[PDB]
């Protein structure tokens, strides 16, 4: 319903754009808020944009380095935060409001954008197979930022699908493990795939996990 | 004059049993009446790896698709997020947030975990594959899937050596269907030594288990 | 931008009535915001935040449209909540027979003191008995009032 | 009481052209001035206009990335100003307004008074002036004026300085084969007078600045 | 874009006749659409106003009436002086828009042209080109042929011709035809002549001279 920009790796001091595209292709009466949320922080609100009439308002501590603009004939909205430090590492939401202002919160939300402020290089993911009701996996190993998306088939198989959080590994590079529950009787006949892509690396594997 | 507004859940964790009723409450320095009158107090759940999604509005009103079972009351400085009866898909962390004064903000959030019956771990230990050992490295998984609460304790032998302090571990948030959780613990090891012994187990200490259950295989087979 | 204008002016309002609008100084005769269409809308609508804004024509979603508010379904959405966490105070506008109209609050007419009124493009025609102010600067948000 | 309006003019394609719009008599901001084209030979099509209310010209959409108008109130002048000009720009400009301050501030006007129109031709020829030849006389009698080769159009013909109008043809301009305008202008006349009576056609050729006055005579 | 469509493209009438001119709109708009009136050579005039309002120093013969998106202009007695070209306009809407125009023309008696043959000027000869002039004058209808003979030798596609609008005063048109030689050629013969055909002519017309 409000589709957003892709996870991004930004170094210390440099700038990161976030876009946050409603689904009409259009923009109507209602204010667009960008909310974030730190790790082991609260949900802070940064800013406000009327995309229809062009007011804008910033928070506080956001004034200064952040800049909330709004491209129509694109109806694509954005929001640039400048002079990036550590702690703004967060998940980036924008998010609809009343026309009217602020008050009844918000009513629909994007899905979030995790923003990485770091000066590590990004590695792709290693993929490694978990191999044999049953217990089927697959093991994501070694890559820099977050996040991995893990999905099994090709979204066909979602009931008994546990992905893990990922772990910070004692060398700065992440993993995590996607396992799913099977019958014992399928092992012989269906197939399980892992879809494991990592957007800051452009890394898209497909593994196939079979009993040996 | 503008003074710092400052918002207060309490409690911060909220363990709830299946079908009892549940309250979170949100205490505010400051009146949240405004100028034209409405109270502007909102409520806001956020599932695993979702977005946070608004169920209340104005104190009371209830937002659209929000389960009857929600509800708010309270009036200037103290409110209340009542649900009538707790099921499964209620877990989650739940917000409160104001309208009422410069800037909006949210409160610190509660965490609900509803408690069910106790539901052993099912165990399950996959070797490394011969491609991680064609690098460097070799890790050793260890699956607990589906168990309720979430008390668990794994231990790793290596040819009767208890490993300690080289395993990580990772919970999932407590399941939206069934209430359970799963864990994943990693082993990690030199390729050297991995050839240099040839059992490795994890044992399995839970509430729900008779006895500590041990899942064991062979690095040859 | 400037084709979201509601340009429904009537005949009657023409050039001479326009001109004599801001020159009558020389004047005994003087002194809840939603959707309006835009058919009874002549010239620009603005709003104060208290800073003065411009709202032009939509559709009754809010989507603007750029047809001078010649359609029969262009509408300006006014609606406001006070403006430290709504949107603005109030608006003005003149309809389509020549009166000004206004909605919502003063921000303290536009009315930030008992004798100054918010400054902004249309306030000479929307306002002729303000024709002898005086302008000077505000910071409320940095603009300008014109006073007595 | 008039708008008056420059001369016409050639220009070559992607080039600009400026016209100007003096109101004699009167604030130019009362006539809500517009601009109206009429190719030769076809209708009326309207390009920008003044807005009262706006306090600005808008343009129709077909011209709005090319044309630009402005008005000077302290010399009573509007002017329209036409760029990347393309073949088809060919036309007679008017300017249009509506007097005695009925101009409606929306800018939706009927328009009761018009500039005497100014041709716009877009070509790559050079201007040239035309020659002027008597076409002399040998009840009534025919006399007449001869005005060949000029480039581009409109090329105007009175006779006596206005005063002889009734019996007068001023036919239209043909186009030879040579690129260039060839024009007659005839007048039938009492024979009685053609010793007596003085008969001097003013020809006048804005573009190259060319103006004439021819008196015919028999023989 | 509001459209106008106006018919007919061309008419004709006898003086005395009531004439009908139609525009229809694509868009109601309202009662707001004005009539011009533009002779030939001449600037439009604006005649009817808002459908109906009459123009102050309009002949009460014009009227017009309409509602909504046709409209008719009429002329309850044709009169000389209203030959020209008719268009429509709406002021209802922006971009303001016109119609295609009805030419009004006026059906009269038959009326045989007057006819004089031009020698080429002295002035012109010194430059080296001649022109010969014939000049049909105030006949009707418009339909007319001449022919150039040179030395009763019949020329083509060494001449041109010309013709007026019809008069505002006698419902007759005007012709020119001209005929261009070298200076070469001119001196070569002697007798050029005028060969005229009308309707309104019993017998062929002819108009000659001989160089000297
Ligand atoms: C309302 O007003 C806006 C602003 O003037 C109009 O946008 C303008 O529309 C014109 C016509 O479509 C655009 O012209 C185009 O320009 C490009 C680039 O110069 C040219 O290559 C094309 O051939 C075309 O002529 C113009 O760019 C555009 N201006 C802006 C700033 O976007 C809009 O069309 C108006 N809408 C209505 C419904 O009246
Ligand atoms: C300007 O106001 C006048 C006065 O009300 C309007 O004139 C009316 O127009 C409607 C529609 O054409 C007629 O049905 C009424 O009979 C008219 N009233 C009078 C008293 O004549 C006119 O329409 C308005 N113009 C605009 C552009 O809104
Ligand atoms: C423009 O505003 C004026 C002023 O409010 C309106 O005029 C009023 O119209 C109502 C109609 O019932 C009358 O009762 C009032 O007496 C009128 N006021 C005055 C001062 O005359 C007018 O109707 C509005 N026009 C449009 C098109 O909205
Ligand atoms: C504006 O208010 C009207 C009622 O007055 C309501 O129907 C409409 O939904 C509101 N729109 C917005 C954007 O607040
Ligand atoms: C007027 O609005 C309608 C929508 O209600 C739209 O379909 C139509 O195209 C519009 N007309 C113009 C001329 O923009
Ligand atoms: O009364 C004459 C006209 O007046 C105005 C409109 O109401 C028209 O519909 C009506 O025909």
């Amino acid at each position: 319903l409000l589709e957003q920009s892709g996870a991004e790796l930004k170094k210390p001091g440099s700038s990161v754009k976030v876009s946050c595209k409603p689904s009409d292709g259009t923009f109507r009466a209602y204010t667009l808020s960008w909310v974030r949320q730190a790790p082991g922080q609260t949900l802070e609100w940064m800013g406000r944009i009327m995309p229809t009439v062009g007011i804008t308002n910033y928070a506080q501590k956001f004034q200064g380095r952040v800049t909330i603009s709004a491209d129509m004939s694109t109806a694509t909205a954005y929001m640039e935060l400048s002079s990036l430090r550590s702690d703004d590492t967060a998940i980036y939401y924008c998010a609809k409001g009343p026309y009217v202002g602020l008050g009844e919160g918000f009513s629909e939300w994007g899905q979030g954008t995790l923003v990485t402020v770091s000066s590590a290089s990004t590695k792709g993911p290693s993929v490694f197979p978990l191999a044999p009701t049953a217990a089927l996996g697959c093991l994501v190993k070694d890559y820099f930022p977050e996040p991995v998306t893990v999905s099994w088939n090709s979204g066909a198989l979602t009931s008994g699908v546990h992905t893990f959080p990922a772990v910070l590994q004692s060398s700065g590079l992440y993993s995590l493990s996607s396992v799913v529950t099977v019958p014992s009787s399928s092992l012989g006949t269906q197939t399980y795939i892992c879809n494991v892509n990592h957007k800051p690396s452009n890394t898209k594997v497909d593994k196939k996990v079979e009993p040996k | 004059i503008e003074l710092e507004l400052v918002l207060t859940q309490s409690p911060l964790s909220l363990p709830v049993t299946l079908g009892q009723p549940a309250s979170i409450s949100c205490r505010s320095t400051q009146s949240l009446v405004y100028s034209d009158g409405n109270t502007y107090l909102n409520w806001f759940h956020q599932r695993a790896g979702q977005p946070p999604r608004r169920l209340i509005y104005k104190v009371s009103n209830r937002d659209s698709g929000v389960p009857e079972r929600f509800s708010g009351s309270g009036s200037g400085t103290d409110f209340t997020l009542k649900i009538s009866r707790v099921e499964a898909e209620d877990v989650g962390i739940y917000y409160c947030m104001q309208g009422a004064h410069w800037p909006p903000t949210f409160g610190g959030g509660t965490k609900v975990e509803i408690n069910r019956t106790v539901a052993a771990p099912s165990v399950f230990i996959f070797p490394p594959s011969d491609e991680q050992l064609k690098s460097g490295t070799a890790s050793v998984v260890c699956l607990l899937n589906n168990f309720y609460p979430r008390e668990a304790k794994v231990q790793w032998k290596v040819d009767n050596a208890l490993q300690s302090g080289n395993s990580q571990e990772s919970v999932t948030e407590q399941d939206s269907k069934d209430s359970t959780y799963s864990l994943s613990s990693t082993l990690t090891l030199s390729k050297a030594d991995y050839e240099k012994h040839k059992v490795y187990a994890c044992e399995v200490t839970h509430q729900g288990l008779s006895s500590p259950v041990t899942k064991s295989f062979n690095r040859g087979e | 931008h400037i084709n979201s204008t509601a340009l429904n002016c009537n005949e009657s309002l023409n050039t001479g009535w326009l001109a004599g609008l801001f020159y009558q100084h020389k004047s005994s005769g003087c002194p809840p915001c939603g959707i309006v269409p835009a058919k009874s809308v002549c010239g620009p609508v603005y709003c104060f935040t208290p800073s003065p804004v411009v709202v032009g024509t939509t559709d009754r979603s809010g989507a603007p449209t750029y047809s001078w508010g010649a359609n029969d379904t262009d509408v300006f959405v006014l609606n406001n909540t006070r403006p430290p966490l709504g949107n603005w105070f109030g608006c003005t506008w003149m309809n389509s027979t020549g009166f000004t109209k206004v909605c919502g609050a003063p921000p303290g007419g536009p009315w930030i003191t008992p004798r100054c009124m918010v400054d902004y493009p249309y306030r000479l025609w929307h306002y002729p008995c303000t024709i002898n102010y005086t302008i000077f600067k505000v910071r409320m948000h940095r603009l300008e009032a014109a006073c007595n």
